[PDB]
DNA sequence: CTCGTAGAGTCCGTGTCA
């Protein structure tokens, strides 16, 4: 993963 | 001779002829404006090209159209008087024509019904004045040129910094006009990695991989081959001798028996050549040579049909031994060298971690959206939308243009959008780059730079709002119905409308216009910029971009840039710069043919320019355009040196070609230190205009081209002669050569007086012409702010003397004599605009009332009925100039006031005092007083008054324009009905009125005399419907804004006189303050008894190298005594003759010049009006590399019977005695800069503080304090002075208890303080508290 | 450029000059522009670094200091003793070359007279006191500081010298942006410190130590210039 | 604060509360809600985004300020930075009793004097002069000594040239690179708008006539005055403090 | 949460299709939400809704039209007596941040509440006076005085 | 001589000033 902090992106996944 | 040229005839110094004549100054705004409306046919720049790539708009294959038609501009609702008085935006509206277009499901497409919704209105588009300017809320604005990097491919070196062991990184990079940013760069390790717009890294070769490609693909494209083949034995290899240069012979060369070369020793240039002469191409060489190899095409075993052999990897002796034993005989192997072919595709593939299409595919998805699931489709749609997406990306035609230029095809003609061939040409010329074949290209070459301008930014804004609404029509009518709805409610103007006004309004290139000067307007509209939205940043920049490249020569102004933080970055445009079609600058040479210097004008850019080789404007010919002297200086490739004669290409078209206008007004600039020069370029544009502004007497020749192509004057459109003069208005009786069939008509000149600038100086136009004279096309009829005569006159000439005066003029401070305030010479008019608004609060309205509480009549003795000062009075700060009264209740008086009003009884207002009062220190006259209130509120008698006054003027305007023309078309009248019977005595007795009534018996003169009388109907009702409009414009309401009823603006004059401590300056860099204002009788006089006006400090000029102010010096000393000597022969009136011959000797006066002056003017007219103009002292023109010689100087100084030396014998006023040392006197034009000292004073004691930190509010508006920085602390930190530092920090600004017992003490007469605490340290502490961190104060 | 500008401004310059001049005259400029930013901020951290320091005592009574003496590279002098040691306070009794006599007292404030006497005499090496070898905790004693001052008399208690020296340092910031042989510029003796020769046949001494500097003693004992002579050098006297 | 014309002016923590409070409401009521797992996981996450914006703002994603693209002001960026409380507020704040003008030349002076205009002496010395109007019984009240100021009489200004006496105030230009950027003077009131400065004090200050501006200052209390005198005065600063070479060299 | 909502009241009895009621419980949730929790300075839904009725009433205007809407016009085009029609024209605007670049916004703000230290002077100077008067006068009617 | 640490090379990146 890309260890995003975006709350958007891991709700979508 | 043009008459307002021969009315006073400068006298030019200067050799070079002139070929080509300065263009017009404001023509790029003009030209850029035009193409953006530029109605034209083919689709092209302009409206037409946005609505061409918009529409049509298609539906999801719902069967419907909605076409483009055409378009059209409508016309002004306001002018610009009327935008700029009410305070709105000066624009048009548009109006497009739609045509929808609907298909029926399903059957063949056909016109099932087509609406054609006419004229749907699409917001507005600002115009452009006569001048180049913009009225966007009132105010006038430039929209400034930008200079941006152009599209296309550009490689880069990357030098130095990387690793620090040498070894540049190359890379390269692809900018488009619209889109992302492609990018491929080295490493250390030689592994060629491409980046997207600015994410993480990667290798090239996953690109290649989603471009449908395999590595047996990538290999022949990107290498070579090398054939292999087993004769039954020992690997006869098949050769080629041109690929064994530049090796050493590892084995023995050897062929037909012959040994060309033998092992042991390195492959040189006879064996290669021996080799190719004897014709050798197959060889025997063993396995080891083979070895090291890599294969390209895989291979695989016949017999048992399994991959034994696969694309790129490094063979070995078992893996030979396989493939021969399996039948293989040929096997292909890369050529690589460490030279000219290295392996860097072999070693991405080998790194590469993907495989196939799929796999780059994904990895492409993931690193643009890392963190969501990878899909088949999606990777897909991402890929074909990141580059190949003509509605996503679009390079240029400029960015085509320069793309395949770079990469040299013949064709300059493509698609918006790459494909692979572009990407593999890119590749391939970085990988030559690398290899040692080809070189980089520099950023700051001019031929990599282009600029942009209002057309383009504004069609750039169209378009953005066009694709908006193009997709909410497209949602619309997809989703919603598509058989009842009208094409007029699906298309909304607000978004193009707001980006329209969001660009032209809120910008950092829509800038604020400049108008101190018409220089500072003109220099203003012709202005390049690095900065602003797709440029640089101020603090970004660098000291590779801020300099003057050698590209610069003809097309930027080398010395004339800001010296603050921005320096470099704005690049005033050259004097013969123009603009390509593309948006490359280029400038103007002359022709050479094979030796003779032709007059053909070719305008070359910097690229085609770097080729040729270019004399210089100063070479010498004879009367064939054959250079005198054979070895010409040239410069060819960004260098100079000596050429041949017959091998030179072009000329420079003029001497002041390498210099702006501002820089071009400088005379003797090849005398000045190139920082002064800079520094008088930048002065000379803040010069404020004065009372009356006469001329230079030293000039260079551009002065009127400025005054011209500025606005500021008026200028005759047609010749004629002049019919009525005033100081307001000029009629002119155009010559019978230049009148229309129809329509003879009169020309009328409405001229502007005393109006305010964007800076608050003043702006007036007088006449300048007389009764009764001639007037010619292009001639100068009024003056305008700071000229004479249609000349530029920004200062004014003093007489100045160069000595030490008591230490009044120590630094570069000045001593200013007292005969020059006397007599107004540096007086300025100043205008301010105040205003007063009436607004609703919640206790009540407020109130306009003359009846304001607790002040007598003094105060109101001004104020009439209405309670708004009167027109003319005399104000003084402290005045009031509108009464006004706010509600007000529930004072809460303490018991002390109870008992005050008890024993006194004074009633207690309810209505607070808010008038608008003058400001304190400036005293001024009202010259104009302004009403506006909002609809749906009673007028009072004050608003009445003036509205009435505008009616009843602008009906006498429009009734003395009627009669004027009236006059015109009775003569017209007169001219035609001579014809068709002439009558003299019926034309001289029959009134005019009786002429049309009058009609032939039977003719077509009939129907002619009833069109003549219906058309004077028609006439008449349309200038009715004309007053009507007037009227119903003035009386209409007025459009404030949410809770405002009234406001008031009052304008005063004020008249500024000179003073200690205002900012004087010359042409030349040389700046000062004014120190003293002596006495007439204090000053040095010379022999004859003549003052000196000013007197300015030696020590100046040999630190630092301006010597042009010695040179203007001595040559307006020559001046003023030529002038001097013709009053002295006119004053006793002698006799024209005297005057015809001495005035002629002084225009010869020259060594090879080109003035060629009388005689051939008129008799005595003429003359005696040219020795008087002359009387002055006689004007001279000094261009600037091309001006006056000290020996012309000495020349011009003996004929005037003045000491050749330039200096003269002085006396002390003082004293009367003489000064030692001859000292140098003569005349300098000296400027007022607008930095007055009326504006810098400032002090308080005690007034408003700030809400947050309760500190006094710094600034000037408001009192505001002086800042104590951090540096002041230190400064006294080092000494002892705790109790200062104490009481600054503590008292003087942020302890409130503490400042009011200060004022209550220092009040009382005791001057002593209780620190006590400030109040931002407990902001500090609630604010840390309020986050987790508890922060306490102890005790102990 | 392989040629130069062979005009002045009494005469004119043509475009081409004038042209060329212009880069050298922007270029200054943005220099200008930028070394007052780093000028300023490298006073900003130096008195960030010491702003604290004060004289907080009178004296420590230590027995350390600095041993001063002029500073001349090769065969020239670029800083005398009196600028070096003027204003300082004397750690240890001076003894002129002549011993036995004390040519002047423990620590006293060497002011312009004892300067010339010094100076009439060939004093060379003179130890006088520093702050960064002073007892004083917390602060530093104010004769191990010394006296410069726009006083002209010893540093008073309690001033503030950290600042002083910060803002001193940093104002004059903007201001800032074969041989085989040695021969002697004057006349006097040779002296040889750290060497260890050897004489060949051939009648010269072989330098064999790796740190031999050649001195030069006049009739007053007072050096004249300093030169250091490599391993394995031709010796001439 | 609400401004004239209806409109109003808030800070960015206001915002940023509001939204802390509605997250932490709407979690709670789905919590009563009896919500699944993933809507109470989401709504923490939010919560938790909004407690991290709120106190370090630029971390994690730079919440922009509603309608605009300028990022919030968080509580951190008030503490922190050039322009926070330490190093604007702490150490640079503005005072009172100050002004400014153009200086000029004025070689008749002395070495401890400079040359005030009396306009910016008189609106700098108003306390002084309405105490001493008091005192001398010309005002009953400070409201009459408060007229009299502003009707500008001749008692006022004997008033104030007697005030101005043996009063120094501190003149200071705009980059202090050393002490001596500040010194003492005693006023000698003039008339016109511009300072005049001692020649030999120019080289010090590093100044030049040619559109150089200043500062004054006015020392109030006593231990302050005597400070100026005894420490700043013009005729106490002639030695370079890097260097005891002297500093007022004719230039 | 609009979902939940309707999940928990819907009835298949009917037949309908569950996304048309899904999407008005939805739309109607997340419209009170917008309502409710838009503005720094909440207002009623009614005015909310008068507003958007208002804007597309004078979109309306100005495309049929082309020059612009006045609020008279907008105001007989509607069934109002013109004035409420100015009032939400007034109460449709938002907070300003203190730190829009102009030097801030903020700096500019003057704190009203505070009293000149004239004043004060003054007061004190007053209340001096007083006391010498009162203290001139009689004892009980001084008092008196004082008392009242 | 294999394989474990553990230094030590790398190095890529988050950060902090101007
Ligand atoms: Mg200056
Ligand atoms: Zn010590």
């Amino acid at each position: 993963i890309g260890r995003t902090t975006d709350p958007v992106r891991m709700y979508m996944r | 001779y043009s008459y307002t040229e021969k009315k006073r005839i400068r006298k030019d110094f200067g050799k070079r002829p002139q070929v080509l004549d300065v263009p017009y100054l404001l023509s790029i705004q003009l030209d850029s404006f035009q193409k953006f409306i530029e109605q034209d046919p083919e689709g092209q720049y302009g409206l037409e090209a946005a609505f061409r790539s918009v529409f049509p708009i298609q539906s999801y294959s719902g069967n419907s159209e909605l076409q483009y038609v055409s378009y059209r501009l409508g016309e002004p609702v306001f002018d610009v008087q009327e935008c700029q008085i009410r305070g709105v935006t000066y624009s048009a509206p548009l109006r497009v024509k739609l045509r929808l277009v609907i298909y029926e499901r399903e059957a063949p497409e056909g016109t099932v019904k087509d609406i054609k919704e006419q004229e749907v209105y699409m917001g507005e588009i600002p115009l452009m004045t006569d001048n180049g300017t913009f009225v966007i809320n009132g105010t006038e604005r430039v929209i400034v040129s930008q200079l941006h990097r152009s599209p296309g491919v550009f490689f880069d070196s990357d030098k130095g910094k990387t690793h620090s062991s040498g070894k540049v990184l190359y890379n390269a990079r692809i900018i488009p006009y619209r889109g992302s940013w492609l990018d491929f760069e080295f490493d250390p390790k030689d592994n060629l990695f491409v980046r997207i717009d600015r994410r993480r890294k990667l290798p090239a070769t996953i690109i290649l991989r989603a471009l449908n490609y395999t590595t047996e693909q990538i290999l022949d494209l990107f290498f070579e081959k090398v054939i292999f083949e087993i004769r039954d034995n020992k690997l006869q290899m098949e050769l080629v001798p041109e690929r064994l240069r530049g090796e050493t012979a590892s084995f023995d060369i050897e062929a037909n028996g012959k040994v060309y070369v033998e092992k042991g020793r390195r492959i040189t240039a006879r064996h290669i050549r021996q080799l190719e002469k004897d014709d050798v191409k197959l060889i025997e060489v063993p396995v080891e040579y083979i070895a090291g190899k890599v294969v390209a095409k895989d291979y695989i075993d016949e017999s048992t049909g399994e991959l034994i052999c696969a694309a790129n990897m490094e063979l070995s002796l078992d893996l030979l031994a396989k493939l021969s034993q399996s039948g293989h005989k040929r096997i292909e192997t890369l050529f690589t060298n460490d030279l000219d072919h290295g392996p860097y595709i072999s070693e991405t593939l080998r790194v590469d971690p993907t495989n196939d299409r799929l796999s780059a595919l994904v990895e492409i998805y993931r690193m643009m959206r890392p963190g969501e699931p990878p899909t088949r489709e999606a990777a897909e749609s991402l890929f074909e939308n990141l580059f190949f997406s003509e509605d996503r990306y679009d390079l240029s035609a400029v960015g085509r243009m320069k793309f395949n230029r770079s990469l040299l095809r013949e064709e300059i003609e493509g698609s918006g959008i790459l494909s692979k061939d572009d990407i593999i040409d890119v590749m391939k010329k970085l990988i030559d780059i690398r290899n040692g074949k080809g070189e980089v290209d520099d950023i700051d070459h001019l031929g990599n730079r282009r600029i942009r301008s209002v057309g383009e930014m504004a069609e750039n804004q169209f378009r953005v709002g066009l694709v908006r609404v193009e997709r909410a029509v497209k949602e619309r009518l997809s989703l919603g119905d598509l058989d009842t709805l009208m094409p007029q409610d699906m298309i909304n103007a607000k978004p193009i409308s707001a980006a329209v006004k969001e660009f032209f309004g809120s910008s950092q290139l829509s800038q604020f216009m400049d108008q101190n000067n018409p220089l500072s307007e003109i220099t203003h509209k012709r202005r390049i910029s690095a900065l602003g939205p797709g440029g640089l940043t101020r603090e970004r920049a660098g000291f590779e971009v801020r300099d003057v490249h050698p590209t610069h020569y003809g097309r930027v102004c080398p010395i004339e840039t800001p010296e603050g933080p921005n320096i470099g970055l704005i690049n005033s445009l050259s004097v013969y710069a123009q603009t390509n079609e593309y948006g490359f600058l280029e400038t103007p040479y002359r022709k050479v043919t094979d030796g003779v210097v032709t007059d053909e004008i070719h305008y070359l850019s910097a690229i085609e320019e770097g080729n040729y080789v270019i004399a210089q404007a100063n070479s010498n010919l004879d009367e064939e355009g054959h250079f005198v002297e054979d070895l010409v200086t040239c410069r060819s490739k960004g260098e100079s040196s000596l050429f041949s004669r017959d091998q030179v290409d072009y000329m420079d078209v003029s001497t002041q070609q390498v210099v702006s206008v501002g820089a071009s007004l400088i005379p003797f600039l090849e005398h000045d230190d190139a920082n002064r020069a800079l520094m008088g370029a930048n002065m000379q544009r803040q010069a404020v205009p004065t009372l009356r502004a006469d001329k230079p007497l030293v000039g260079t020749g551009m002065e009127r081209a400025v005054a011209v192509d500025s606005g500021v004057t008026a200028v005759a459109k047609r010749g004629g002669v002049v019919q009525y003069v005033d100081a307001s208005r000029i009629v002119i009786k155009v010559n019978e050569d230049e009148m229309y069939p129809g329509e003879a008509g009169i020309d009328i000149y409405n001229l502007t007086k005393y109006t305010r600038s964007n800076q608050n100086t003043c702006i007036n136009q007088m006449p300048c012409v007389s009764l009764g004279e001639p007037v010619e096309r292009g001639d100068v009829l009024a003056d305008g702010p700071s000229t004479d005569l249609g000349e530029l006159a920004l200062g004014q000439n003093m007489r100045v003397a160069f000595m030490p005066w008591n230490g009044y003029n120590f630094e570069d401070s000045i001593l200013v004599s007292e005969r020059v305030v006397q007599e107004d010479r540096f007086t300025t008019i100043h205008i301010q605009e105040l205003a007063c608004v009436s607004r609703d609060t919640k206790l009540g309205p407020e109130e306009i009332t003359a009846d304001i509480p607790n002040v007598g009549e003094a105060a109101l003795s001004k104020l009439d009925e209405s309670g708004i000062v009167y027109i003319g009075a005399e104000v003084t700060g402290g005045d009031i100039l509108v009464g006004k009264v706010t509600p007000k209740g529930e004072t809460q008086l303490t018991p002390e006031e109870k008992l005050l009003r008890a024993i006194f009884g004074e009633k207690a207002s309810d209505v607070k005092d808010s008038s608008l009062r003058v400001p304190n220190g400036v005293s001024g006259t009202v010259i104009d007083v302004q009403v506006f209130t909002r609809d749906g509120v009673e007028k009072d008698k004050r608003a009445l008054e003036i509205e009435e006054m505008q009616l009843k003027q602008a009906k006498k305007d429009l009734s003395e324009e009627l009669q004027i023309l009236e006059a015109g078309l009775f003569s017209r009248i007169r001219a035609v009905l001579v014809a068709g019977g002439v009558e003299a005595e019926k034309l001289d007795k029959l009134p005019r009125d009786r002429w049309l009534e009058l009609g032939l018996t039977d003719e077509e003169k009939q129907n002619q005399l009833e069109q003549l009388a219906e058309q004077y109907d028609e006439l008449k009702h349309e200038f009715e419907k004309k007053l009507e409009a007037k009227r119903r414009k003035i009386t209409q309401g007025d459009d404030l804004a949410p809770g405002v009823l009234k406001i008031v603006k009052v304008y005063l004059a004020v008249k500024r006189r000179i003073q200690p401590g205002d900012k004087m300056a010359g042409r030349h860099g040389n700046k000062g303050v004014i120190s003293k204002i002596n006495p007439i009788e204090d000053m040095p006089y010379d022999e004859n008894g003549t003052p000196v006006d000013i007197v300015l400090n030696p020590l100046g000029v040999p630190s630092r190298m301006n010597i042009g102010q010695i040179l203007e010096t001595h040559l307006g000393m020559a001046a003023k005594g030529i002038g001097d000597k013709i009053n002295a022969m006119l004053k006793q009136q002698q006799e024209v003759a005297k005057l015809r011959e001495f005035i002629q000797r002084a225009y010869d006066l020259g060594a090879d010049v080109r003035q060629k002056v009388d005689l051939s003017t008129f008799s005595d007219e003429e003359v005696m009006r040219l020795a008087e103009n002359l009387r002055k002292g006689m004007p001279i023109a000094t261009p600037v590399f091309d001006g006056a010689k000290e020996a012309e100087i000495k020349e011009l100084l003996k004929l005037g019977d003045l000491p050749t030396s330039g200096q003269i014998r002085l006396y002390d006023g003082r004293t009367g005695e003489q000064f030692e040392r001859p000292v140098t006197v003569g005349y300098m034009y000296m400027l007022k800069l607008n930095h007055l000292v009326d504006d810098k004073m400032h002090a308080r004691s005690t007034g408003s503080y700030s809400l947050v930190t309760q500190q006094p509010l710094g600034g000037k508006a408001q009192f505001g304090g002086q800042r104590f920085g951090e540096m002041e602390v230190w400064a006294l930190e080092a000494y002892g002075a705790a109790y200062t530092l104490q009481e600054m920090l503590t008292v003087k600004s942020d302890d409130v208890n503490g400042r009011t017992k200060m004022y209550k003490n220092i009040v009382d007469g005791n001057h002593q303080m209780e620190p006590g605490m400030p109040e931002s340290f407990n902001v500090l502490l609630k604010e840390i508290r309020s986050l987790g961190i508890n922060i306490e104060l102890e005790d102990e | 450029i392989e040629t130069p500008i062979t005009a002045n401004f009494r005469e004119g310059l043509n475009v081409l000059q004038y042209f060329i001049s212009t880069h050298g005259a922007r270029k200054g400029l943005a220099d200008t522009a930028l070394k007052t930013a780093n000028s300023g901020y490298l006073t900003r951290r130096l008195v960030d670094v010491a702003q604290d320091l004060v004289v907080t005592e009178d004296d420590c009574g230590t027995h350390e200091g600095i041993m001063m003496t002029p500073v001349i590279e090769g065969g020239d002098v670029k800083e005398p003793l009196r600028d070096r040691v003027l204003g300082r306070v004397t750690a240890e009794d001076v003894l002129k070359p002549g011993t036995a006599d004390i040519l002047v007292p423990r620590n006293t404030l060497l002011h312009e007279q004892w300067c010339d006497l010094l100076e009439e005499n060939s004093v060379d090496a003179v130890k006088v006191r520093s702050v960064v070898s002073c007892d004083t905790d917390f602060g530093v004693c104010a004769h191990c500081y010394g006296r410069d001052l726009a006083r002209g008399h010893i540093i008073n208690k309690g001033e503030a010298i950290g600042v002083i020296a910060a803002q001193s340092i940093g104002e004059p910031g903007t201001q800032l942006t074969a041989e085989s042989s040695i021969q002697v510029k004057n006349k006097g003796s040779i002296k040889l410190s750290n060497v260890k020769s050897v004489v060949n046949s051939s009648g010269k001494l072989v330098i064999t130590s790796r740190n031999t500097e050649l001195k030069l003693i006049d009739e007053f004992g007072r050096t004249k210039e300093s030169y250091k002579v490599p391993y394995g050098a031709v010796l001439a006297k | 604060v609400p401004l004239d014309g209806g409109r109003f002016a808030t800070s960015d923590l206001n915002d940023l509360y509001r939204r802390v409070i509605n997250r932490n409401n709407r979690l709670k009521r789905l919590l009563d809600l009896a919500a699944p797992d993933i809507i109470v996981r989401n709504e923490k996450r939010m919560l938790q985004e909004a407690v991290d914006a709120l106190l370090d703002n630029g971390r994690r994603g730079r919440a922009i300020t509603g309608s605009n693209k300028r990022p919030l002001k968080s509580l951190a960026d008030m503490i922190k930075g050039k322009q926070g409380r330490f190093r604007q507020n702490l150490l640079g704040k503005r005072v009172d009793y100050s002004g400014r003008s153009v200086i000029t030349v004025g070689p008749y002076l002395r070495l401890h004097q400079c040359g005030l205009p009396k306009k910016m002496a008189l609106e700098l010395f108003k306390p002084f002069i309405y105490g001493k109007l008091e005192l001398r019984g010309l005002a009953t009240t400070i409201k009459a000594a408060k007229k009299m100021v502003e009707r500008e009489e001749a008692v006022v200004w004997d008033i104030l040239d007697e005030v101005i006496r043996e009063h120094p105030v501190l003149l200071n230009r705009a980059p202090t690179l050393h002490r001596l950027g500040i010194q003492a003077f005693e006023p000698v009131l003039i008339e016109g708008k511009a300072i005049q400065l001692h020649p030999l004090v120019c080289a010090a200050y590093n100044a030049d006539f040619d559109g150089d501006q200043m500062a004054v200052h006015v020392p109030l209390t006593l231990e302050a005055q005597l400070e100026a005198r005894a420490l700043m005065m013009s005729t106490n600063n002639i030695l370079s403090p890097a260097n005891g070479e002297p500093i007022i060299v004719p230039s | 949460i609009g979902l939940m909502k309707a999940v928990d009241k819907f009835e298949y009895r009917r037949g309908y299709k569950f996304s048309t009621y899904a999407t008005w419980w939805i739309r109607q949730a997340i419209t009170r939400s917008i309502a409710d929790q838009a503005r720094t300075i909440r207002i009623p839904v009614h005015m909310i809704e008068t507003i958007n009725k208002l804007n597309r009433i004078s979109r309306q205007m100005l495309q049929e039209m082309g020059r612009e809407p006045t609020p008279e016009e907008l105001a007989e085009r509607m069934l109002m007596p013109e004035d409420k029609i100015r009032k939400v024209l007034k109460i449709a605007k938002e907070p300003i941040s203190m730190e829009t670049p102009i030097s801030h916004l903020g700096d500019f703000i003057e704190d009203t509440t505070l009293e000149l230290p004239l004043d004060s002077a003054t007061t004190e100077s007053l209340r001096a006076a007083t006391h010498d008067v009162l203290a001139g006068l009689t004892a009980r009617e001084a008092k008196v005085l004082r008392m009242r």
